[PDB]
């Protein structure tokens, strides 16, 4: 209610569009950034795969216990559109299911809003990380993924999963669970025992897919917040549109009453 | 050349004048002739042919064309250009160049905002180096204009458009 | 008014149609007036609908008009373009942006406007 | 609306329900902008709790029956406290926000629900 | 190691009992931090369905 | 103010002052609705440093001690001119925000840091 009040809002806002437009290409050149790391780190897990795949049915003498019958992934910052609130939407929907078997669930968590999550509702976490840069090590990843695999091989997991964010292409990321731990005429010369090798090689082959699974969720982070600052954009235009209609209305309004006084006062003079 | 260094202010008695005199007022109780008060000077300032020098000096003064600029001065309200008079003198006038007090308190001293700041004659007053070196000039400070909040995380930029900003932001 | 009397179809273009609803503005004043809304003149309608009336399609011959527009402080819903929009019948706009791409007539096809 | 008219239970029912629809008017912008997930743990719960309140307060009158259809209600200072009061405690926060537009006493908001 | 093919999969760190087990330890001991006791599970579903619906208002 | 009547040291002070505070300007308006860690590396550390010359420009007065209760100080060029070189060249970016508020010269700034 006053010209210059509504003078100083639209100025206001003006200046946080201008910054939440520069905010979109800085998503989309961090976007491009995550995916070039998605695609150095698959030569390796493919590889890994293909050795255990002979070393297993070449050798059929010896089976590890994760081939016989949660770790959850979430952002450190804010401007997700929807990406973190649609993962655990899917997880309470395998949650429930676990419960209505009747079994006991164990998470491991990657995060500060996942971690927030769980402890707003109570959620058993056996392993937690969080704070981690937007392009992560390796190295960070090995504590949180070994405490799930020795409850794997202590008896405490029947079956053990990566919860996290897929990029079906740059305007879509959809929320997923994949199973972990579960999975041709010569021989190689075994150095050290094959068991040594295989028992080694399995644990490497899970830590590659949680890494994978990280960089894979940041590339969605980056993607969904280029969504959420366009959005802001496009918000704050149809507020700084409105209120400049009603400043308007304010200008003719302040003129036509200055008149009405002089005119007044002209005619008592 | 010649420089009225407030013409808000002659504006300002000639109201004075007009209200103690009992002329009609109007829009901020100016007279209803103050646009014909700057219209009547500043169309004075012109460029004259050799055939008006040739007649007014009876022949003295032959093949010559003489001129009279101006650089008339007006001052806004808190950047208001709006206002009633400081609207007729940017309707009578061939061009405005507007200084901010933000790109003033911003260390940019001749403060002369090249966006908005125009003149209709152009390249026709320019000497040939200038105008050929001057093109050029515009394009970066508008290139630095589209680009300049990504100043603050130029890290996260292609190479072309890195290279525009850093461009822009020497030009400036 | 005499070329449609002719039999002709005539172009009539005004230079600038806020400047006439100014100049109303000042002569109101002058002869004393009071004061309208915004500060034009009581007479704003009237002015702008006798001159506007006549330019029209009549049985001897008719007269367009092309008549450039000016909106004070930006503001389309201010008496004088308010008062003006009524009488148009299109709206031909030209872009900095399309004659930037070497285009000429710099006219915008998605801001221009047509009631025929 | 003073306790020494009223009592101390109205005077704090009606008090509690201005202070939650204060508090829901200021992050009006904020909301308009980024959206309500942005919000932290306690203002999420408080303006789900003003978005009811907000709804409760709505009424179908005897008289505007023939606008809508819809039969009119009577609602005691009684049955406006307790559930103006349940609200604000708490009591209702599994309820659907639409369960308590045009309904008349809090009993209604409940059957509502079920549908 | 192939006739054709030699492939070398080397890790980023030094593995090793000691800090392959502190880091379990570490990850332990944040989630004893992180959580203090049991809290209303049933929520979930209404808290999902609260973020669904204002999630679409924004965008 | 202008350097062929003062001097260059002091007229290049003035309009660094001035510099950092016209900047922080747009950045107050920024950091109300998208906070604090969305700025670069030197966006975060100008803001501390505006934030404090907007502090280090108070005084305690004569006058005002009947207002304030602490008693007045009075400054010198010389010494006004140093204590704001020191917080644009980066000198006092490890002491409090607090420590720069009514404080007459830049030592005593130096001294309520540690009370």
């Amino acid at each position: 209610a006053g010209a210059k009040e509504i003078r100083s809002k639209i100025a206001s806002i003006k200046s946080t569009q201008k910054i939440t437009n520069a905010m979109e290409k800085v998503a989309v050149s961090k976007m491009r950034k995550a995916q070039m790391r998605m695609a150095a780190g698959r030569p390796y897990a493919e590889r890994i795969r293909q050795v255990i795949g002979h070393l297993a049915n070449a050798n059929p003498e010896y089976r590890h216990p994760f081939m016989v019958e949660y770790i959850v992934v979430s952002s450190d910052r804010g401007l997700c559109g929807g990406l973190n609130i649609n993962l655990f939407k899917s997880l309470v929907k395998d949650m429930s299911g676990y419960r209505e078997q009747g079994a006991e669930i164990d998470l491991c968590v990657i995060g500060s809003k996942g971690a927030s999550f769980f402890r707003s509702f109570g959620g058993n976490v056996v392993a937690a990380i969080s704070h981690l840069g937007e392009e992560p090590s390796i190295n960070d990843l090995i504590g949180s993924v070994k405490v799930m695999l020795d409850a794997y091989l202590e008896g405490r997991i029947d079956r053990l999963f990566v919860v996290s964010n897929k990029f079906v292409n740059t305007m879509t990321q959809k929320p997923t669970v994949e199973q972990l731990i579960p999975l041709h005429h010569w021989d190689y010369l075994y150095e050290p025992d094959a068991k040594s090798l295989l028992d080694g090689l399995l644990v490497r082959y899970v830590e590659s897919q949680v890494y994978q699974a990280v960089v894979e969720n940041n590339a969605c982070e980056q993607a969904a917040r280029m969504i959420a600052m366009k959005n802001a954009t496009d918000n704050a235009g149809e507020l700084i549109s409105d209120l400049q209609l009603i400043y308007n209305k304010a200008r003719q309004a302040a003129i036509t009453q200055e008149i009405s006084e002089i005119v007044g006062g002209a005619a008592a003079v | 050349l010649i420089v009225y260094d407030d013409l808000s202010k002659q504006a300002v008695a000639y109201r004075q004048i007009s209200l103690l005199l009992r002329r009609p007022p109007g829009r901020e109780a100016y007279p209803g002739d103050v646009f014909y008060l700057h219209s009547r000077l500043l169309e004075r300032a012109s460029r004259v042919s050799e055939e008006y020098v040739e007649k007014f000096t009876n022949g003295a003064v032959t093949g010559k064309t003489g001129s009279l600029t101006a650089l008339p001065i007006i001052e806004t309200q808190a950047g208001d250009v709006s206002a009633f008079v400081p609207t007729n003198v940017i309707s009578i006038t061939d061009g405005q160049i507007f200084l901010e007090s933000a790109m003033f308190n911003s260390g940019i001293r001749p403060a002369v905002n090249a966006g908005i700041s125009v003149s209709r004659v152009g390249g026709a007053a320019q000497t040939k180096i200038i105008k050929k070196l001057s093109g050029g000039i515009r394009t970066a400070l508008a290139q630095y204009r589209e680009l300049a909040a990504f100043a603050q995380f130029a890290s996260d930029l292609d190479e072309a458009t890195r290279k525009q900003l850093e461009h822009g932001q020497r030009v400036t | 008014e005499k070329f449609r009397d002719e039999g002709r179809d005539v172009l009539l273009f005004i230079d600038n149609i806020y400047r006439y609803t100014l100049a109303g503005t000042e002569v109101s004043a002058l002869l004393g007036r009071m004061p309208s809304a915004v500060g034009y003149q009581p007479t704003l309608a009237e002015e702008m609908g006798v001159l506007q009336e006549r330019i029209t399609s009549t049985k001897k011959g008719s007269i367009t008009s092309i008549q450039a527009v000016y909106v004070p402080a930006d503001d389309l819903t201010d008496p004088s373009p308010a008062t003006t929009f009524a009488h148009l019948d299109a709206t031909v706009v030209l872009s900095r942006d399309i004659a930037s791409l070497g285009i000429y007539p710099a006219v915008d096809p998605l801001d221009s406007t047509s009631r025929q | 609306l003073d306790p020494l008219v009223i009592g101390q239970d109205h005077y704090d029912t009606a008090r509690g329900v201005q202070y939650v629809l204060q508090r829901y008017k200021e992050l009006k912008d904020i909301i308009a902008i980024l959206g309500m997930d942005e919000l932290s743990e306690a203002d999420k719960l408080l303006v789900a709790r003003a978005r009811k309140i907000q709804r409760f307060l709505s009424q179908p009158f005897f008289v505007a029956e023939v606008f809508t259809g819809s039969p009119g209600k009577y609602v005691s200072l009684k049955d406006t406290i307790a559930g103006f009061k349940g609200i604000l405690n708490g009591d209702y926060d599994h309820l659907p926000e639409q369960a308590f537009y045009m309904v008349g006493g809090i009993e209604e908001a409940v059957e509502k629900a079920k549908k | 190691v192939q006739p054709n093919m030699v492939k070398v999969l080397a890790d980023t760190v030094v593995r090793a009992g000691d800090l392959d087990e502190a880091a379990a330890q570490e990850a332990l001991k944040a989630a004893e931090k992180a959580l203090q006791g049991k809290g209303a599970e049933f929520d979930y579903s209404a808290a999902a369905a609260r973020l669904a619906e204002a999630a679409a208002q924004l965008r």
